[PDB]
């Protein structure tokens, strides 16, 4: 049956999601709560413990972009290798895959985040390290007000209870959006994501029954994401213009270039 | 040619 096909396909992408991204929100929650065996993760809560923490995970704020931006390039390469694996996306004309990888990562980055964090802190270096958010906040201006941001859609977001199986629905859905500008075709992309809506809308009734709301707020959510990169963006073009001898990595650059 | 492309066509 139809319905069947939908949960065969919710469990696809739970098993791509899987393959293509190495911390899981069940891994990172199992860490951040405290209930794993594996060694704790190095808490970084100032310049001190930073200084003593380098090996565990130019001036601290620099330091500190740099790595956020090494980190944003493995995971653009992962969600890159997670949307190959939405049934139809390879098929799609190539110049609108990327175009919707464009417009995408940053929102699925932003989605992805929240799941290493909390309202003290980030997951860093696979769980290996833990930023406080006071710390990243703290950051002389203009990177205090760029790491923030983050945790603000972060504590917002995960107030929703999403697991691992239901991201992986609503991170294909937010992939596949036939309005992002400059698509060719239009229609083969729509028709993608109508299914992988009913099959998010599916998985949210069954996985969550007891909240009928959650659909239609993780729909306002893709609303909310694209005003949230669009001022993540503007915040950078800040930064690249404002921050001299600034090293912007190249794949960065490439999707930062000509985004609305 | 792309980043973006390069990263798409890898097999
Ligand atoms: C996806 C990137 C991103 C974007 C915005 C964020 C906003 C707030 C908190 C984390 C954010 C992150 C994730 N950020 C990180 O994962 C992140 C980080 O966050 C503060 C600090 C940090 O020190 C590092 C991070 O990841 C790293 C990979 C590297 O290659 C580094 C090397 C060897 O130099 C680093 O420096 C690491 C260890």
């Amino acid at each position: 049956p139809e319905s069947a096909d939908l949960r065969a396909l919710a469990k696809h992408l739970y098993d791509s999601y899987i393959k293509s991204f190495p911390l899981t929100k069940a891994k990172a929650r199992a860490i951040l709560t405290g209930k794993t065996t594996d060694k704790s993760p190095f808490v970084i809560y100032d310049m001190n413990s930073l200084m003593m923490g380098e090996d565990k995970i130019k001036e601290v704020a620099i330091r500190i972009f740099q790595g956020c931006q090494f980190r944003s390039v493995e995971a653009v390469q992962e969600i890159t290798e997670y949307a190959k694996s939405i049934p139809g996306f390879v098929n799609l004309d190539l110049n609108d895959q990327v175009t919707l990888l464009k417009y995408g990562v940053h929102e699925i980055i932003y989605t992805m985040l929240a799941s290493l964090m909390n309202k003290d802190g980030v997951l860093i270096s696979e769980g290996q390290g833990f930023m406080t958010r006071e710390f990243l906040k703290s950051l002389r201006k203009p990177f205090g007000d760029f790491m923030e941001p983050k945790f603000e859609f972060a504590v917002k977001f995960n107030a929703l209870e999403l697991d691992d199986s239901d991201l992986a629905i609503f991170i294909a859905v937010i992939i596949l959006s036939g309005d992002r500008p400059g698509l060719l075709n239009v229609k083969p992309i729509e028709d993608i994501q109508d299914n992988l809506l009913q099959a998010l809308e599916l998985q949210l009734k069954l996985n969550h029954p007891e909240s009928s709301q959650l659909f239609a707020k993780l729909l306002q959510k893709m609303t909310d994401l694209r005003q949230i990169v669009t001022e993540h963006v503007q915040l950078l073009q800040v930064i690249k213009k404002t921050e001299t001898d600034m090293s912007l990595h190249p794949l960065l650059q490439e999707i930062y270039k000509d985004l609305y | 040619p792309s980043l973006l492309k390069k990263l798409l066509l890898a097999p």
